[PDB]
């Protein structure tokens, strides 16, 4: 079923890639899909490099139902893996 | 220089302004956010807001003098690099409190903590191109 309200809840994205290329645009991409759903965005910030991986973390605040669809909707690049979670 | 909650503050300033440059949220609410969620124990955070700040509105001035050294370049300059690279200008050309050496020594460390693979070399190459012109005494 539906995931209802989501009050207080934040879906956390962590984001890793070889390629800054890659990482920077899917991260880029999550940010303008979040802030068009009517989400507010944390971060994105970058970590340091940690053995030729780029990392990055992104946080959505204010999730709404039109947030998580636009989320699954959205194709991300081959070559970068999304951990996510909603919580 | 310098002391180590400076250059943390430095180290966070990256971080923060990559934010900006992301999210195009407002600065205030990006240096608001920034400090109230991330680990700030050991920056001296008066740099750190001074850095966002100034970063952000002067903006095109850094990018204006950057943008003849990115001429050569196929691809977009990084997000990482172009944070640095604005940090590093602003530095030099507007925050003469900070030494000259240590400027240009902690944008390549930061470039080589954070950036593309010879991410501290391209931005080596830059500052030794830019930095002279902006601080002509070299200090």
């Amino acid at each position: 079923g539906p995931l209802g309200s989501m009050q207080n809840q934040r879906i956390r994205i962590r984001l890793k890639a070889f390629d800054h290329r890659l990482i920077d645009q899917a991260t880029a991409e999550i940010v303008e899909t979040a802030k068009r759903t009517g989400a507010q965005v944390r971060g994105p910030i970058p970590l340091p490099t940690r053995s030729r991986t780029h990392l990055r973390l992104v946080d959505i605040v204010e999730p709404t139902e039109k947030t998580v669809d636009a989320l699954m909707r959205l194709d991300l690049a081959a070559g970068v893996d999304v951990q996510i979670s909603l919580g | 220089m310098e002391p180590a909650a400076r250059r943390r503050a430095r180290e966070c300033a990256v971080q923060a302004l990559y934010s900006w440059q992301l999210s195009q949220n407002d600065i205030a609410d990006v240096e608001y956010q920034f400090l109230a969620e991330q680990d700030v124990k050991d920056v001296d955070v008066l740099y750190f807001r001074e850095l966002l700040a100034g970063v952000a509105t002067n903006t095109a001035y850094l990018d204006g003098l950057m943008k003849p050294y990115l001429s050569r370049l196929l691809e977009e300059l990084g997000q990482v690099e172009k944070a640095v690279l604005r940090i590093a200008l602003y530095e030099l050309s507007k925050r003469s409190d900070v030494p000259y050496k240590v400027a240009i020594n902690e944008a390549i460390e930061l470039a080589k903590s954070f950036g593309a693979e010879d991410s501290h070399k391209f931005v080596n190459g830059v500052l030794d191109k830019a930095a002279p012109v902006i601080r002509p005494n070299k200090k």
